[PDB]
RNA sequence: UGACGGAGCUCCGUCGUAACGAGGAAUUCCUAGUAAGCGCAAGUCAUCAGCUUGCGUUGAUUACGUCCCUGCCCUUCACAC
C-alpha cells in the first residue's frame, strides 16, 4: 500500500496474482518502481507505481527472498534469501543480468 | 512374410492437396483450435 | 627499535625447499619476479593493466567474463597467457601457456636485465593503439583503454605466434623478441607496425 | 630468379573427370563409380516398393 | 583423545579430504609429501596457503590429505582448500579466535576459494 | 604531443554508428575545458582516453 | 477440461520455452534447433555443451522455464523431439520422420513472429486429447483475431503432420503459402515426470512388437 | 668454475671437481673455434668456420637464446665483453672485429 | 537528452539567444515554463564549464 | 533524418 | 679497405611470397581484372569472342577484356625487378577473387593460351609446375590487407591526382616499408575500387596511361631506384 | 607447438625441421564451465552402429552496449510530469 503525506491517502495498493504474503519491501530512489518479497513464494516481485501493473516476478533464488533494498546512486538491486545466496540485479536498462554470490 | 510396426507416410501430391483442403476449410470458416486467456 | 613475532626456529618435518621460505618473505612470479618496482607509465592504461595483486603462478581460475569490466580486475599475465593459447590445437591448454610465458620472462631477463614483467607493460602500454577507424569509407575515431590493451595482447600474441609458425625459432624467443622490441619502440615488432599503420589511417580519416 | 613453368590440361572440363596416366585404373575406377550408383539406385526402389 | 580435526575441499568431481592433528609439521597428501605433489607448474598453488600465513603456524601439527575424483587442476585446487579449511577449524577448535580471525582474513584477502567452493552453477539468459 | 581526457558522461540517445559511442570527456590538463567524442571500444565513466588531435568536434557519424 | 499439470497456469501465464540438443551436436541440428525456436513464440535456444541432465532441468527450474524441448540427429538427420513440462511432468517423447527444413529452400526469406493460429485435427482418443493439451500450451493465447500466421497438427494414422503457413483472405475465399518446415510426429513414450528422471512412472508407451502394432491406431 | 673444452664441431664442459664431462654442445655442423663464457657465466658465446656465431645457455645445451652471422668468413674469436655483459666481441676471418649487442 | 548532446559552445549561444528573448516580454509571457525548464538544465549540465570563463560580455548578460 | 539537438543546433 | 665477401660465387635471389613479409618488396594490384568462366565447356569471357553470351549474362562487354590483365602481367613478370626478386604480383577479379601470381611463374605468351589456364586455375583454385614442385598462381582469401607486408606504401593509379615522379617517390619512402601500387586492369572506369584500403592516390603520367603502360614505367623507376638494373 | 622409447598432461633420453603440403569466392553458426581439444562407457520397444546417446578431463578470445544498418513486434488510486 502506497501512502501520500499531503492527502494522507492510501493511492495505491499492489497485490500478487497468487495471493502472496510480503515480508520486506524496497522503493526505487526515482521513486517509479516498488519491489517487494516473501517467505512463501520464493522470488521477488515488482510493480509500476504510476500504474501498477506487475511488471515481472524476477526467479534464481531457491529459499524465500528475507530482504531487498535498492541502490540510491547506481540504482542496482540486492536481494538475499535462507538460500545461502546475495544475488544482485540490474533490473534497469536494456539487458537484465544477475549475479549471485554465495 | 509379413512386417511387423507400421510404414512410415510417403507426403505425396494428393496428401498434400487434401491437407492443405483442410487448412482452407477451418480457414474459411475461422474454426482455429486456439488457447485463449481464461 | 625491534619488533619480535617469532623467538623459535622454524624447522617443519616435511623438508621444504629454501626458496619457498624466500617466497614467504615475499610472493614473486614463479617465485622469481617481483611485482613492487612494476608501474604503468602511461596513465591511461592505469587501472586497465592489473598488477598490484601478486601471484605465484598465472593460474587462478577466476570468474572472468562474468560481468562486462571484469577482465580489468585480472593480472595481465594470466590474460597474457590466455590469449596465447589459440588455434585449435593448443585450445584447452593452459598449462602449456604458463610453461611457454615461463620460458619467455627466462629469455627476456636473460637477454635484458631489467625486470621482464616491466617489459611485458611497456610492450602492452606502446602498442595500444590510441585512434582507429571505422567504416562509415572510412573516419577516424578514439579508442577505449579496455580495447586498447586487449587489442595489445592480441597483436603480441599473433605477431609472435605468426613468426614462430613455420620458422626454427620456438614460441618462446619469437614472444620474448616481440614484447622486447615492442617495450623498446622499435619498428622491428610486428604489433608496433601495425599501431603505427592503424593510428596513421585514422589520422588520414582525420 | 628460378623459373618454372604451369601445368595446366587444354580444353579443361571441370565437370569432366580427371585424366587418368593408367588406363586399367581408370576403367576400374569408372566402373566402381557405375557400380555404386546402380547399387544405391536398386536399394531405394526395393525398399519404396517393399513399403 | 589426540586434538584433530577433518575437513573437505571439492573442486569439480575432485574431492579432498584433510585430517588436521597436533603434531610436528607433517604435510602429506595421498601418503606422499606435498613436494611431491604433481604437476610441478602448479605445486606453487597448492603451496599457496603454506606460504600466506607462514610455516611457523605448521610446526605444531601433522596434516594428512587424500585426494579423488577430477583432474589434475581440480585435485590441486581441492588439496588447497582442503588445507586452508583444515587449518582454520584446527585453530578454531584448539586454539585462541584472534587466530581463526586473521587466517580468515588473510585467505580472504588473497582468493576467498580457500574457503568457499566455486562452483560454476548453469545461469540461463 | 597527445593530450589526456577523463570522460565524464556517457551520452545516450545519440544514434552513433554500431560499435561507436558518442562521450563527454575533461582534459586533465585543464579541468574545465570539456570535448565530445566518438569511441570505438567499450566505455565506462572515469576512464581516460588519448586525443592525438583536441581541436576537433564530434559529429553524429552515421 | 485442461489437465491438472497446465489447469493451474492454463490461461494465466503465458508459457517460457528452451529448446536444445544432444551433446556435440551437429550443425543441421543447431539449423533445427534454430527453426523450432521460431515457431514456439517464447522458445530460447540454449547450447548443450557439457551440461548435465540434473542440473539442466534444476537450472531451468530455477529460471521459471515451463517447457524445454531436446532434439536428437543422426547424421544431420533429426531423428527425435521430446518435451518436458515442469516442474514435475509430463515428458513426452516424439519421433521424427520426412523432416524437410526451411534452410532447404532456397530464397525463403524471413518469419512472422505474430502469436500464432492453431489447428488440432483428428484428435478423438483420450490419449488424443492429451496430446493436443501439452502441444496447445506451448504457444501464447490470444491470438489476434487477423493474425496472418497459422500451425496446424494433422493426425493421420498416429503420424502427426505439421504445417505453418501464411495466409491472405481473398473476396472469394482463402489462399495459404507453406513456410515449413515440414515433418512428421509420433508419440512413443509418455511418463509422469521431467526427461531427467528415467525412473518416472509411464502414463502410456507405444507397443511395436504387439501383432496389431501394425494396424492398431491410438490417436 | 666448470671448463669448457673446444674440439673439433663440438663443445664440452668439464665439472670441476669430476673432472668429466658434464655437458656437451654438438649443434655447431662446422669446426667450434671458442667457448668463451659470460662474466657472469650464465650465458657461452662460440664462432664457427661457417661464420656464425651461436649463444647458449651455460649448462642448458637444448636452448639456444641468440644466434647471429657475424660473416660468411669464419669466425675464430668470440668473446664477451668484461665490463659490461649486453655487448659481445666478434672477431673473424673477415678483418674486421665486430662489436654485436645482445 | 538533446540538450546535454549539446556542446559547450552552443551552450553560449543558447544563452545569447535567451537574452534576446528577453527584450521580446510577449515572447517571454508566451512560453515563460519552457525558458526557465531548457535555460535552468543547461547551467545544471555544465556548470563547471561555464563558471570557469572570465568574459566580461558573458558576466553582463548572465546579470 | 535530423533528430533533436541536432535540429536544434542548426536552429 | 673494406674486406670482401667469402663467397662471391652469384646466388639466385630469393623467390618473395606472401610467407615473407619483412623484406622490401614493390607489390603490383591489378584490380578489377575481367576474369569470368562459363560453361559454352568452360572458356575465359572476352569482349569479342563471347558477345552474345555476355549480353544473356546481363554484363556489358566493354568491361571483358582479360587481354588487359595478360598484358600486364607479361610486362610485370618480365621486368627486370622480378628477376631480382624483389617484385611480387596479386590480382583481384571483378567478380572479387583475389589471385597470388608467384614471381618464379611464366604464363603462355599467346592470350588463348593464358586464358586456357584462367580457367584452370579459377576452378581447380590452384596451378603447379611442370616439375610438381611449387604452386605457382594460388587463390588466397580476401582482404588483400592481411596477405601483404606488415608495413608498406599504398598509392593507386589516378590520372585526376598531381603528376609525380615515381624514382623521386620511391627514394622518399623508407627501407623497411614496401610500396604497393594499385593498377586499374580496366578499360574504363572511376578509380575508387581500392580507395576504402589506400591512403592516396597518384598521377605518374599527365597523359592518360595504359595498364600496361602504366605498371611497367612505375617499376622502372623503382629498378632506378633500388639500383636493381 | 614434431617422431621414437622409458618413467610418473609432467619429466627424462635420441634424432632433427598420379595425389598433396591446412583449403578461394561466397555462405553458416556462436557469449562461460560457452567455443575448442582429449579420452571412457551404454546401445534402454521410436531412431541409431556407414552410427546414436551418455560420462568425465582441459578450457579460452571477443562482446554482454547499440536500434546507426537490416528485419520482427507493440502503442497513439496521490506527488511530479
Amino acid at each position: 500500500r502506497a501512502w501520500d503525506l499531503i492527502r494522507y491517502r492510501n493511492f495505491r495498493t499492489f497485490t500478487g496474482t497468487e495471493r502472496i504474503q510480503f515480508n520486506c519491501l524496497a522503493v526505487d530512489p526515482s521513486g517509479e518502481v516498488v519491489c517487494a518479497g516473501s517467505l512463501d513464494n520464493f522470488d521477488i516481485h515488482v510493480w509500476s507505481v504510476q500504474t501498477g501493473q506487475l511488471l515481472d516476478a524476477l526467479s534464481g533464488h531457491e529459499g524465500p527472498v528475507s530482504c531487498l533494498s535498492f541502490s540510491q546512486e547506481n540504482s542496482v538491486l540486492a536481494s538475499a534469501s535462507w538460500d545461502k545466496t546475495i544475488r544482485i540485479w540490474s533490473i534497469f536498462g536494456r539487458s537484465q543480468q544477475v549475479e549471485p554470490i554465495e | 512374410f509379413d512386417r511387423t510396426a507400421k510404414p512410415v507416410p510417403v507426403i505425396t501430391s494428393e496428401v498434400t492437396e487434401s491437407l492443405e483442403d483442410m487448412i482452407r476449410r477451418r480457414i474459411q470458416d475461422s474454426n482455429f483450435d486456439d488457447l485463449q486467456r481464461r | 627499535f625491534e619488533v619480535v613475532e617469532e623467538f623459535t626456529p622454524v624447522v617443519l618435518a616435511t623438508p621444504i625447499p629454501e626458496e619457498v621460505q624466500q617466497a614467504q618473505t615475499e610472493i614473486k612470479l614463479f617465485n622469481k619476479w617481483s611485482f613492487e618496482e612494476v608501474e604503468v607509465k602511461d596513465a591511461s592504461l592505469v587501472d586497465y593493466v592489473q598488477v598490484r595483486q601478486p601471484i605465484f603462478v598465472a593460474h587462478t581460475a577466476g570468474r572472468y567474463a562474468n560481468k562486462r569490466f571484469r577482465k580489468a580486475q585480472c593480472p595481465i599475465i594470466e590474460r597474457l597467457t590466455n590469449s596465447l593459447m589459440m588455434n585449435g590445437r593448443n585450445n584447452g591448454k593452459k598449462l602449456k601457456a604458463v610453461r611457454i610465458i615461463k620460458h619467455t620472462l627466462d629469455i627476456i631477463n636473460v637477454l635484458t636485465d631489467q625486470n621482464p614483467i616491466q617489459v611485458v607493460v611497456d610492450a602492452i602500454t606502446n602498442t595500444g593503439p590510441r585512434e582507429d577507424t571505422t567504416r562509415v569509407r572510412r573516419q577516424a575515431v578514439d579508442v577505449s583503454p579496455l580495447r586498447r590493451v586487449n587489442q595489445a595482447i592480441a597483436l603480441l600474441t599473433i605477431g609472435a605466434r605468426e613468426a614462430a609458425f613455420r620458422n626454427i625459432k620456438t614460441i618462446a624467443e619469437t614472444l620474448a623478441e616481440e614484447l622486447i622490441n615492442a617495450a623498446k619502440g622499435s619498428s622491428t615488432s610486428y604489433a608496433i607496425k601495425k599501431k603505427d599503420e592503424l593510428e596513421r589511417v585514422a589520422k588520414s580519416n582525420r | 630468379i628460378p623459373t618454372h613453368a604451369p601445368k595446366y590440361e587444354e580444353n579443361f572440363n571441370p565437370d569432366k573427370k580427371s585424366y587418368d596416366p593408367d588406363r586399367t585404373r581408370s576403367e576400374i575406377n569408372k566402373m566402381k563409380a557405375q557400380l555404386k550408383k546402380e547399387r544405391k539406385f536398386t536399394m531405394k526402389e526395393i525398399r519404396k516398393d517393399a513399403k | 583423545a589426540v586434538p584433530s580435526v577433518q575437513t573437505f575441499g571439492k573442486k569439480k568431481s575432485a574431492t579432498a579430504v584433510a585430517h588436521v592433528k597436533a603434531g610436528k609439521g607433517l604435510i602429506k597428501v595421498n601418503g606422499s609429501p606435498i613436494t611431491l605433489v604433481e604437476p610441478e607448474i602448479l605445486r606453487f598453488k597448492v603451496y599457496e596457503p603454506l606460504l600466506l600465513v607462514g610455516l611457523d603456524k605448521f610446526s605444531n601439527i601433522d596434516i594428512r590429505v587424500r585426494v579423488t575424483g577430477g583432474g589434475h587442476v581440480s585435485q590441486v585446487y581441492a588439496i588447497r582448500q582442503a588445507i586452508a579449511k583444515g587449518l582454520v577449524a584446527y585453530h578454531q577448535k584448539y586454539v585462541d579466535e584472534q587466530s581463526k580471525n586473521e587466517l580468515k582474513k588473510a585467505f580472504t584477502s588473497y582468493d576467498r576459494t580457500l574457503l568457499i567452493a566455486d562452483s560454476r552453477r548453469p545461469e540461463p539468459k | 604531443p597527445v593530450t589526456l581526457a577523463k570522460v565524464i558522461k556517457v551520452l545516450g540517445r545519440t544514434g552513433s554508428r554500431g560499435g561507436v559511442t558518442q562521450v563527454r570527456v575533461e582534459f586533465l590538463e585543464d579541468t574545465s575545458r570539456t570535448i565530445v567524442r566518438n569511441v570505438k571500444g567499450p566505455v565506462r565513466e572515469n576512464d581516460i582516453l588519448v586525443l592525438m588531435e583536441s581541436e576537433r568536434e564530434a559529429r553524429r557519424l552515421r | 477440461q485442461v489437465d491438472d499439470e497446465y489447469a493451474a497456469t492454463s490461461g494465466i501465464m503465458d508459457p517460457r520455452i528452451i529448446v536444445t540438443t544432444s551433446r556435440d551436436p551437429s550443425t543441421r541440428l543447431s539449423q533445427f534447433a534454430k527453426e523450432i525456436k521460431l515457431l514456439f513464440p517464447n522458445a530460447v535456444r540454449l547450447n548443450r555443451g557439457n551440461y548435465v541432465m540434473p542440473n539442466l532441468v534444476d537450472a531451468c527450474k530455477k529460471s521459471g522455464t515451463t517447457d524445454l524441448v531436446v532434439l536428437h540427429e543422426h547424421r544431420g538427420v533429426p531423428t527425435s523431439l521430446t518435451i518436458s513440462h515442469f516442474p514435475h511432468g509430463p515428458t513426452a517423447q516424439f519421433s521424427l520422420h520426412n523432416v524437410v527444413m526451411r534452410h532447404d529452400i532456397i530464397n525463403a526469406g524471413n518469419q512472422s513472429e505474430v502469436n500464432p493460429h492453431l489447428i488440432f485435427d483428428n484428435f478423438t482418443t483420450a490419449l488424443g486429447k492429451r496430446v493436443v493439451c501439452i502441444l496447445k500450451h506451448l504457444f501464447n493465447a490470444g491470438p489476434k483475431k487477423d493474425s496472418e500466421r497459422v500451425i496446424t497438427f494433422a493426425n493421420r494414422g498416429d503420424f502427426i503432420s505439421v504445417r505453418q503457413h501464411v495466409y491472405v483472405r481473398t473476396r472469394e475465399g482463402v489462399e495459404i503459402a507453406e513456410v515449413g518446415p515440414r515433418f512428421e510426429m509420433r508419440l512413443f513414450e509418455l511418463r509422469l515426470g521431467t526427461l531427467e528422471n528415467k525412473d518416472a512412472d509411464v502414463e502410456w508407451q507405444l507397443r511395436r512388437f504387439i501383432r496389431t502394432a501394425n494396424k492398431k491406431d491410438y490417436l | 668454475h666448470d671448463f669448457a673444452v673446444t674440439s673439433s664441431t663440438r663443445v664440452q664442459i668439464f665439472s670441476s671437481r669430476t673432472r668429466q664431462v658434464i655437458k656437451t654442445f654438438s649443434r655447431f655442423k662446422d669446426v667450434v673455434y671458442s667457448a668463451s663464457f659470460r662474466s657472469d657465466g650464465k650465458l657461452l658465446c662460440a664462432g664457427d668456420a661457417t661464420g656464425l656465431v651461436s649463444v647458449y645457455d651455460s649448462y642448458n645445451p637444448r636452448t639456444i637464446l641468440l644466434s647471429i652471422n657475424a660473416s660468411t668468413h669464419p669466425t675464430h674469436v668470440t668473446k664477451f665483453h668484461t665490463q659490461d655483459n649486453k655487448i659481445l666481441a666478434t672477431a673473424s676471418d673477415d678483418r674486421v672485429t665486430r662489436l654485436w649487442d645482445i | 537528452d538533446a540538450l546535454m548532446v549539446m556542446p559547450f559552445s552552443y551552450v553560449l549561444k543558447f544563452l545569447k539567444f535567451i537574452d534576446t528573448v528577453m527584450q521580446n516580454k510577449t515572447l517571454l509571457h508566451s512560453h515563460l515554463p519552457l525558458i526557465c525548464k531548457n535555460l535552468f538544465f543547461i547551467i545544471k549540465f555544465n556548470h563547471k564549464e561555464l563558471v570557469s570563463q572570465k568574459n566580461e560580455e558573458l558576466k553582463l548578460q548572465i546579470n | 533524418s535530423l533528430k533533436a539537438g541536432e535540429r536544434l543546433m542548426e536552429a | 679497405q673494406k674486406a670482401l665477401p667469402a663467397s662471391l660465387v652469384p646466388q639466385a635471389p630469393p623467390v618473395l611470397t606472401s610467407k615473407d613479409k619483412i623484406t622490401k618488396r614493390m607489390i603490383v594490384v591489378l584490380a578489377m581484372a575481367s576474369l569470368e568462366t562459363h560453361k559454352i565447356k568452360y572458356v575465359l569471357l572476352n569482349c569479342d569472342d563471347h558477345q552474345g553470351l555476355l549480353k544473356k549474362m546481363g554484363r556489358d562487354i566493354s568491361e571483358a577484356r582479360p587481354d588487359i590483365t595478360h598484358q600486364c602481367l607479361l610486362t610485370l613478370l618480365d621486368s627486370p625487378i622480378n628477376k631480382a626478386g624483389k617484385l611480387q604480383v596479386y590480382i583481384q577479379t571483378s567478380r572479387g577473387i583475389l589471385i597470388e601470381v608467384n614471381p618464379t611463374v611464366r604464363i603462355p605468351r599467346t592470350f588463348k593460351r593464358f586464358s586456357g589456364l584462367m580457367v584452370q586455375l579459377l576452378h581447380k583454385l590452384s596451378i603447379r609446375s611442370v616439375n610438381s614442385e611449387e604452386k605457382l598462381l594460388k587463390v588466397i582469401k580476401n582482404p588483400i590487407t592481411d596477405h601483404l607486408p606488415t608495413k608498406c606504401r599504398k598509392v593507386t593509379l589516378s590520372f585526376d591526382a598531381p603528376v609525380i615522379r615515381v624514382q623521386d617517390y620511391i627514394e622518399k619512402l623508407d627501407d623497411d616499408e614496401s610500396i604497393c601500387v594499385f593498377v586499374g586492369a580496366m578499360a574504363r572506369g572511376k578509380d575508387n575500387f581500392a580507395d576504402e584500403y589506400v591512403d592516396e592516390k597518384v598521377g605518374l603520367s599527365n597523359y592518360p596511361l595504359s595498364a600496361s603502360v602504366a605498371c611497367s614505367k612505375f617499376c622502372h623507376g623503382a629498378e632506378d631506384a633500388w639500383n636493381i638494373l
